[PDB]
């Protein structure tokens, strides 16, 4: 009755739901085919989290595969660690989206709403109750924001008291493909900001800027990024599968992080995180890894937060470590960075302890944190939006299915909202 | 029981002592390799700890007894070298008797048997009277304690009586 | 005929009771698969032929710490239905824990207590063991009690709360805790034995000199503080203290029972060959700022009454000498109400040693139990806590989103102020 | 290859082929709790 | 290219810093 | 397609893998815990 | 309501492992 | 314990450090690759002052290896003793300083001194309590003077409490490469003669002084002189390391000898210094190491002892010996050179001992001295200032990136200054 059940949104919910599947399979000692193995009975001693019995000893993934184009859900399907999905749980799409807004909500949405929501129906009552959802999507295509959104404004109202998790993938300031992209930023936003419980921003050119200077990879492709992000979530959700001395949930996250209900933006640390010569040179130890994980360049939302205040953090450990190590070095972090907190709230940030670490880790932290400093891409959207807005370009594209003017003008009534919101908790 | 064979200890000046000679003398095995670098930064402090405490000592109060990691006869004797107190021969049937039993070994675990953890290099554990752990001094531990948990040997309850 | 009912809520509570009744079996000699290879009687209920069964219950609702005790080393001893695993966490929230989801399991564990309580006769307390900050070990915690009042009106809750670091307090929304807890925790307990986690560290890295401590290691000295509180109880002495004495001899008026402990020797193995372990040192050495649980100086407070009970083979000679010694003290200024103010439990049975643990043996273990006028101080930095984060009502929407309304923030305000200014108006 | 600072695990995958042999299942336990209190041979026993 | 960084050439260490010479002079190395 | 095998174990994140391992002598576990 | 192996401890499983050891 | 922060500024500073690190890795038993050997209590014991543990049993120096050309640390980690370091902590250029006080301190070295700093932090903060810093640079080089002066100035209003010990190497007047030699050095002191605690002066002409006159090598190279001021580069630091019956550290020394905070110059020497055909000829004993102690030839600096008076000295002994041949051989010096000392202060010498010598050698001394007859290379920089600055020569190069004129008329007022305070001390 402890289930988090996935939802794939869009074509980049699928690759990152993709590695972050095999990436807890065999955390959890799981055949492609479906056995379980892995020489360590903890890996089965919290199974039915993300799975569920196949009638056969086999283990199925309680995951909804979600896309409008079948090319994607064919590339999961022929890779590996994607036999494991059975048959049912892939919904297929046959149109479309032209990377527009108006085409994902609104035409061909209620035509697979319908579907899609019976599948993941299915899988919630299969047990008697669960505690919320998780979702991972992107706001810069069409299918990724537009019903990967809407599944989250059907299920809000379905299941009202459940956490609803979500993993956003903004657009990126400096690079930008798919050119319509705040129009599929800013009209997600404003109805994401009070019907998700808990979002969490993801930056590509943050992942790019990780991959390259403190990681030191030269030309990353998009599994690498996807495999860097695979390890974020299998941490902040590594305590609801896995015994510590400090338990902590999804809602303990949710408490003790979001003060008030409109703001729930979050950022993530992963670390360690070295290069070939410097893994056998640097030492692994909770002082070193917290004061390396306070940085911006270790930061996958990069927006930076020496120019914004924290107004709390939280640090989920994984390994064989103690807890006062975690804690004097979080009262450390505290007096150090005295101005780069706020005033109002001291011991800022909440921690943690797991014991089990990842595999071939000895100590691991993943940061959801709450920071103002993240106004610097919200500005960012709003003036690139109303660059576009005012001159009435490229929405002629949107008119026709069903956007105008009213639900326009909302959006960045409630965006630039939001924006002076953070300010005045300055 | 007898933990040791009559031809198995072996110490400095090349000669073999019997199982009795350790009667009343706090007993301790050093799970030890020779080209570890855990080891060329503990073997220095278990040097000097097993100098100053015995030697200004009203009786023989630690012995140490090394039992080998290594790979070589001449990686074996070179290691030898540079150590006085006790030891075992690596290829007598001993050292991998006390490896499994002590739970000691380096990560050469599933080609030989499906047990889990390993403990492995380096660890001293001094031991009782028949064949028990008696208490763990945590260089590489939860405690991760090193070149400094010596201090914790409790020499006074551990005798190999 | 003798027995005491030990509760466990929270994290905080099943770990620190999960090395008491280590401990505590330790002490009887009984294997811990329940088998021995009639003083056991206040702690175990006998069973059928060799078979020990403890008198606790461990609650919370969260279930990954109730099944690591059910499936790990003690799982026969530990009777496998005292245990009660809960559906989901509190989540830090005492709304919850009292509210919404305790409702579900306070039907079964007060089913559990009238009928543990039920099997014999001249059942003398509760050893309640909660955390303060923890929405499960305040929420559950808090539930429990009132409850408690209800049906054993006339005995004694006596609690073991661990109050927050001032700085070490792992949790934002902990201050929103435990100021509103402990109103309602106040008229409901009859004892209370604050502790503190920075301050059992700084024991730690002082005189037992671990660099590296972590919970279980917290969870060695308050399982040996309880224990020495319950030497009298379970074996015999000169002067035997029971359940019923602790408040006899602490609490002058009913609101004023919240009270610090210490213990004395802390040592390791090389800490104990090179000094006395003398009784006319070993109280000196319980009184600094350096030994309490609680961090709490009293050098600008006002010891009120003590209980200083030893264990071991002690004479009360040389602890009638140590009484004058701390009396013509000038440093510990105790109060002008009360020139009297000790009293020297005795037993005679050896302090218990755990093997494996850091704190060496020793023949004479010392607690000290104090109620003092300190603890204005580490309630007042208690209450601006509060009063920082409630200027604009921060973490109150989760509050109020699960059914406690806005307005009894307010009193646990009021409530709190007045016992900060009872301390004050007792020391005057 | 231990002491060249050995940087893969999947040598302790190449016994294991069909990973069903009995040998390596349910053998190892990583939690604090039997790091602090977990002592020779009583924490795996059948019931009577 | 696929690799990691090469950070450093490829570095003859000639005679320039090839130091020795005061080496023995200073660790008297006898004759 | 270009099916090489570089080519692949880039494309499917297994470099990344490499990486985030601790390259040196990995699990400790001794239960200090004595009968 | 899914049922799972007798490993894996969801609903009662004290009372489910020993009857049938599965 | 007490943590030394080692940085090395510009081409020199790097070439200098790396013996450096060269002659103190032997003197601990470290196997190259950064292990150990040896087993010796007394070594490993005190070895965190210039060693990290990095968890896989080396040690890593708290070296911080920088220039803003890449071309001169590719050379030093292809030679020995060069894989020590970690590669993360090598901080890189791309442009290069051409040569200049300039392009180093303001245009090219403004970006960098940013992730400089990250560094310097990233060893600072790892320990509980810090000794100093320690520099080694040049003060004739463009990135060694430019920006490498701007690192000493910008870590002090962070750590002021904390020694600040470098040592700088100076222009020679009889063989001058690199070719602006006065602009660099004039215009770096007077901001190294308020931002440093400690500087120590060499030459590189008495470097090659010693070569010939002393050690009678025939071919002095480059990696030989910077053994030369490697061997009191360690011996200034044997007791902070090794236990003595009279210890010395470097606040020790600084306190000890300057008796004005702006004089903070030194002179350094080395004992013994033997030759090919005169090891097994020459005693080696207190009486006569004094005597090769105070000798011109000796000094690793071109400014001349006996021009002048000795304001204080130092005279750090390493090696087992009596200590009362220590002292008195520092009374009778004082004794038969009355004029040599200055006047108003009885008992210029301060004495200590390391009781651990370097390898090889039975006994051997270091020199801290302090004169007030530096003043020969103090006119001689200052009169090629000025020499190429009245008649506007080369400062082209300088003034075209951001500079007025007036920094280089305080920068002379500054060194006159100089002049005039350590003249008026005769
Ligand atoms: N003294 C002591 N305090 C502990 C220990 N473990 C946790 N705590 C305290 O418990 C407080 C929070 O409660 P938790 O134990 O983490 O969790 P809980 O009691 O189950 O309540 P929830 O947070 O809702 O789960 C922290 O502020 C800690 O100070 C312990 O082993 N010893
Ligand atoms: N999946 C994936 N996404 C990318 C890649 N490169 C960039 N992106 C991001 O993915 C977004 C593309 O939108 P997408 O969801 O794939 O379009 P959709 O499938 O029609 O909804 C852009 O905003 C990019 O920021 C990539 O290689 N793979
Ligand atoms: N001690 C020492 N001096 C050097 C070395 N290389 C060059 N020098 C001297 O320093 C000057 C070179 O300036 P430098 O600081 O290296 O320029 P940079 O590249 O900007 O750092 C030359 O005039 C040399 O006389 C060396 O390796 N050691
Ligand atoms: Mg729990």
């Amino acid at each position: 009755m402890r289930e988090i059940v996935h939802v794939q949104g869009g074509q980049c919910g699928n690759q990152i739901g993709a590695k972050f599947w095999e990436v807890i399979s065999d955390e959890h000692g799981i055949d492609p085919t479906g056995t379980y193995c892995g020489d360590s009975d903890l890996q089965l001693e919290r199974i039915n989290v993300f799975y569920n019995e196949a009638t056969g000893g086999r283990f199925v993934p309680r995951a909804i595969l979600m896309d409008l184009e079948p090319g994607t859900m064919d590339s999961v399907r022929a890779g590996p660690f994607g036999q494991l999905f059975r048959p049912d749980n892939f919904v297929f799409g046959q149109t479309g989206a032209g990377n527009n807004w108006a085409k994902g909500h609104y035409t061909e949405g209620a035509e697979l709403i319908d579907s899609v929501l019976d599948v993941v129906r299915k899988e919630a009552e299969g047990c008697d109750c669960l505690q919320g959802f998780q979702i991972t999507h992107s706001l810069g295509g069409g299918t990724g924001s537009g019903m990967g959104t809407l599944l989250i404004s059907k299920v809000r109202e379905e299941y009202p008291d459940r956490i609803m998790e979500t993993f956003s993938v903004f657009p990126s300031p400096k690079v930008s493909d798919t050119v319509v992209e705040p129009y599929n930023a800013t009209l997600s936003v404003h109805q994401l900001v009070e019907n998700a419980d808990e979002v969490q921003v993801i930056d590509n050119e943050a992942l790019y800027d990780i991959c390259f200077r403190t990681l030191k990879l030269t030309t990353p492709t998009y599994g690498d990024l996807n495999h860097l992000v695979s390890a974020a979530m299998s941490g902040v959700t590594c305590c609801l599968r896995f015994p510590g001395q400090l338990n902590s949930d999804l809602r303990k996250l949710a408490v003790n992080l979001i003060p008030f209900p409109r703001l729930h933006f979050f950022l993530i640390g992963f670390a360690p995180l070295t290069s070939r010569g410097s893994q056998q040179y640097r030492a692994l130890s909770v002082p070193e890894l917290t004061q390396q994980m306070f940085d911006a360049k270790n930061m996958m939302c990069a927006s930076d937060p020496r120019h914004g205040r924290y107004l709390t953090a939280s640090a989920m450990f994984r390994g064989r470590m103690s807890t006062k190590e975690v804690d004097e070095q979080m009262l450390n972090v505290q007096n150090k960075n005295s101005s780069y907190f706020v005033e109002w709230i001291p011991n800022n940030m909440k921690s943690s302890v797991c014991d089990i670490p990842p595999k071939g880790l000895k100590m691991s932290v993943t940061f959801v944190g709450n920071s103002t400093a993240i106004q610097e891409m919200f500005k960012r959207v709003s003036d690139q939006f109303t660059a576009m807005f005012r001159r009435k370009a490229f929405l002629h594209w949107y008119t026709g299915e069903g956007m105008d003017e009213m639900e326009f003008t909302e959006a960045e009534s409630n965006m630039n909202d939001l924006v002076s919101e953070y300010q005045q908790y300055q | 029981l007898i933990l040791f064979p009559e031809g198995s200890l072996k110490n400095s000046n090349n000669t073999v002592i019997p199982q009795s000679h350790l009667k009343g003398k706090s007993v301790a095995l050093y799970f030890a390799d020779g080209a570890d670098p855990k080891c060329a930064s503990l073997l220095p402090f278990l040097l000097n700890y097993y100098r100053t405490m015995n030697e200004g000592g009203a009786n023989q109060k630690i012995e140490i007894i090394f039992v080998s990691l290594d790979r070589d006869r001449e990686a074996f004797e070179s290691h030898r070298a540079h150590m006085p107190w006790l030891s075992i021969d690596l290829e007598n049937p001993l050292t991998e008797i006390l490896k499994r039993h002590f739970r000691v070994m380096k990560e050469y675990e599933v080609p030989t048997y499906g047990y889990g953890s390993r403990t492995g290099v380096p660890s001293v554990i001094v031991i009782g009277s028949d064949g028990r752990e008696a208490q763990f001094l945590p260089i590489c531990s939860g405690l991760e304690e090193g070149d400094r948990a010596l201090l914790r040997w409790d020499w006074r309850n551990t005798k190999f009586a | 005929m003798r027995e005491v009912i030990s509760i466990h809520v929270g994290q905080a509570g099943i770990q620190i009771g999960n090395a008491c009744w280590e401990l505590f079996c330790l002490e009887h000699g009984i294997q811990p698969d329940g088998q021995m290879p009639d003083a056991f009687n206040t702690f175990f209920s006998e069973t059928g032929a060799g078979k020990h069964v403890p008198r606790c219950v461990f609650l919370d609702l969260e279930p990954t710490v109730v099944d690591e005790v059910r499936t790990g080393t003690y799982r026969h001893l530990f009777h496998p239905e005292q245990l009660i695993s809960g559906k989901e966490d509190a989540a830090n929230n005492f709304a919850r824990g009292h509210y919404t989801i305790g409702k579900e399991i306070v039907d079964l564990s007060l089913d559990r207590i009238r009928k543990l309580a039920d099997n014999c006769t001249g059942l003398q307390g509760f050893l309640m063991f909660n955390a303060v900050g923890g929405g499960t070990g305040s929420g559950l915690g808090c539930l429990l009690l009132e409850r408690l009042s209800v049906d054993y009106g006339k005995k004694s809750k006596l609690n073991f709360c661990s109050w927050p670091s001032p700085q070490v307090s792992t949790a934002v929304v902990e201050p929103y805790n435990s100021v509103l807890s402990t109103h309602s925790l106040l008229e409901h307990t009859d004892v209370a034995v604050m502790l503190d986690n920075e301050a059992i560290y700084d024991i730690c890295r002082r005189n037992l000199d671990i660099e590296r401590p972590t919970y279980t290691n917290l969870n060695r000295l308050i399982a040996q503080v309880i224990s020495s509180l319950t030497a009298s109880l379970r074996f015999d002495g000169a002067l035997n203290v029971d359940v019923t004495e602790f408040q006899t001899n602490l609490v002058p008026y009913p609101r004023i029972h919240f009270m610090l402990s210490s213990y004395a020797p802390i040592i390791s193995a090389e800490k104990a060959y090179h000094e006395q372990l003398s009784v006319a040192e070993i109280t000196n050495s319980a009184f600094e700022p350096a030994s309490m649980m609680a961090k709490c100086d009293p050098r600008h407070g006002k010891y009120m009454a003590c209980c200083l009970m030893y264990r071991g083979d002690v004479v009360p000679k040389d602890v009638n000498a140590a009484v004058a010694t701390i009396k013509t003290k000038r440093t510990i200024q105790f109060v002008d109400w009360c020139p009297t103010g000790f009293k020297c439990g005795i037993n005679y049975q050896p302090p218990t040693v755990v093997p494996g643990g850091d704190l060496a043996k020793v023949m004479r273990a010392v607690c000290m139990i104090s109620n003092s006028t300190a603890i204005a101080e580490v309630f007042s930095r208690m209450d601006h806590k509060f009063d920082l984060m409630y200027a604009k009502r921060a973490f109150v929407h989760w509050y109020v989103g699960e059914g406690m309304e806005e307005g009894e923030f307010s009193e646990a305000r009021e409530d709190l102020a007045a016992l900060e200014k009872d301390y004050e108006e007792v020391g005057i | 290859r231990l002491d060249a600072h050995n940087d893969q695990k999947l040598t302790s995958w190449r016994i294991p082929h069909p990973l069903y042999t009995e040998l390596p299942q349910g053998s190892k336990y990583e939690t604090h709790y039997r790091q602090s209190y977990d002592y020779e041979d009583w924490a795996r026993r059948p019931v009577r | 290219d696929w690799s990691e960084k090469k950070l450093f050439r490829k570095a003859v260490v000639s005679t320039v810093f090839a130091s020795d010479q005061v080496a023995e002079r200073l660790r008297q190395d006898l004759p | 397609f270009a099916q090489d095998a570089t080519r692949q174990r880039a494309l499917q994140g297994h470099r990344t893998a490499d990486l985030l391992k601790t390259p040196f002598d990995y699990d400790l576990f001794h239960r200090t815990r004595l009968p | 309501m899914a049922i799972h192996v007798s490993r894996t401890h969801r609903e009662d499983y004290i009372r489910s492992l020993t009857p049938r050891p599965a």
